[PDB]
């Protein structure tokens, strides 16, 4: 669990944001000239060079087939990639500048847009027909949704505190609740996370507080709950406000980065205090930050620089003896003076 | 031609010096070197000219009184020339390293 600085990343100059597929290989790294530079990780190379746009490439999310991103800009353009040559498939030239896309996790067909203004409305990639997510206040003018971990329903959130969940398409009002922010002022929300195991997920809060909840929980609370939060993490000798948070390999370690210093704070989902502070380059303001699925090395995106924080293994590698243990003062024993099992090993 | 001898025109600017007091360094060049280590500790930073001007002269006045003392263990040591272990004799007695 990263622990070092580890190098860096002086290839290609502003950087905006990044995700990682599945298997964690490839890094596709956002840019303001309409670019995705990807990279690898095990090679350390530069494969292709999409020079998709001009304009600000705001969001991106990959799918599990590994073949299909999803991106949008202030070109205002919901695009669409693959790897093997650049081929943009499609091309959807659209209003109303989009802040997050996100895909079902197996039902490839069907992406969840988020816009700048109105209700999160579900897009699919031949069709136009564009499934109506109903949010009844409306007033708010900047309410974020999602999928949960499988994909078997729709979590969502306004800004004055209410959290309402539908199904994954057919929209059935099963869970109603308002957050416990505060006592007499509320606050909204600017994203909600999810891991690769179990259905534990955060609340980004604006009062300067994660909030922690599962899904087996708010299905038992449902409509008209009161939901209790499993952790509550806050930082309150700096007095810090958050901009981007996210999962462990696991969903255990939290990895919430700041929005005023340049720095990294991991927590524990079960216990919840602090473990460590990573820092970096102290005159950065950090944007985004990318954990990895497999092996927990963090991507940090400010000013450009995309950095490796790794933990170098500094214990040793101990690949040849499991054997050959230590005898610190020399100690002498010298007295002495001297088919069973069938497994298919073609299975 | 004309010449004089050696420590004449020591002597002369030693009395020029000890009269006029005003910077004796070059102040762009000291305020360059200013903005290079305190990039290290913070990028973009904005200096007002007085702090400048007060970072000069701590800084004169420190090495003044560190050549006077060098001066004196120089004296002592029955020479008259200054060599770097005089200075770093006089930062080993006065206790700053």
């Amino acid at each position: 669990y990263p622990e070092e600085a580890d190098g860096t990343l002086d290839c290609i100059s502003m950087a905006l944001t990044c995700t990682f597929n599945r298997w964690g290989t490839l890094l596709a790294v956002g840019c303001n000239d309409g670019r995705i530079v990807i990279w690898d990780f095990l090679t350390r190379g530069i494969a292709k060079i999409i020079s998709a746009h001009i304009h600000p490439v705001c969001s991106l999310c990959w799918s599990r087939d590994g073949h299909k991103l999803v991106s949008a800009s202030t070109d205002n353009i919901v695009s669409q990639w693959d790897v093997l040559s650049g081929d943009c498939d499609q091309r959807f030239r659209f209003p109303s500048p989009i802040l997050k896309v996100q895909y079902h996790p197996r039902d490839q067909n069907k992406v969840l847009v988020c816009p700048m203004k109105s209700a999160p409305v579900m897009l699919t990639l031949s069709d136009s027909k564009h499934v109506v997510l109903p949010v009844d206040d409306d007033s708010d003018l900047n309410v974020v949704a999602s999928f949960d971990r499988r994909g078997e329903y729709i979590y969502t959130g306004n800004a004055k505190g209410k959290i309402l969940v539908l199904k994954t398409d057919s929209q059935d009002l099963v869970a109603s609740f308002r957050v416990t922010t505060g006592t007499s002022n509320t606050t909204a929300i600017k994203s909600i996370e999810f891991a690769r195991k179990g259905s534990c997920f955060l609340i980004n809060t604006a009062d300067r507080i994660i909030r922690v909840y599962d899904g087996r929980e708010i299905l038992t609370c449902g409509r008209d709950g009161e939901p209790e939060p499993m952790q509550k993490l806050q930082d309150l000798v700096n007095r810090t406000p958050w901009k981007k948070c996210c999962f462990s390999g696991d969903g255990e370690y939290i990895v919430a980065g700041s929005a005023r210093q340049h720095a990294l704070y991991i927590w524990e989902k079960s216990i919840g205090n602090l473990v460590k502070i990573l820092h970096g380059t102290r005159g950065e303001l950090l944007l985004d930050v990318a954990w990895h699925p497999v092996r927990p090395i963090i991507a940090s995106i400010s000013s450009g620089v995309v950095s490796i924080w790794a933990q170098n293994q500094v214990e040793n590698w101990s690949a040849f003896a499991p054997d050959f243990k230590e005898l610190d003062e020399n100690v002498e024993y010298e007295e002495r003076e001297s088919e069973d099992e069938e497994v298919d090993v073609t299975s | 031609p004309h010449r004089y001898r050696p420590g004449t025109v020591a002597l002369r600017e030693i009395r020029r010096y000890q009269k006029s007091t005003e910077l004796l360094i070059r102040k762009l060049p000291f305020q360059r070197l200013v903005r290079e280590i305190a990039q290290d500790f913070k990028t973009d930073l904005r200096f007002q000219s007085s702090a400048v001007m007060a970072l000069q002269e701590a800084s004169e006045a420190y090495l003044v009184a560190l050549f006077e003392d060098t001066n004196l263990c120089a004296i002592h040591a029955k020479r008259v020339t200054i060599m770097p272990k005089d200075i770093q004799l006089a930062r080993r007695i006065r206790g700053e390293r």
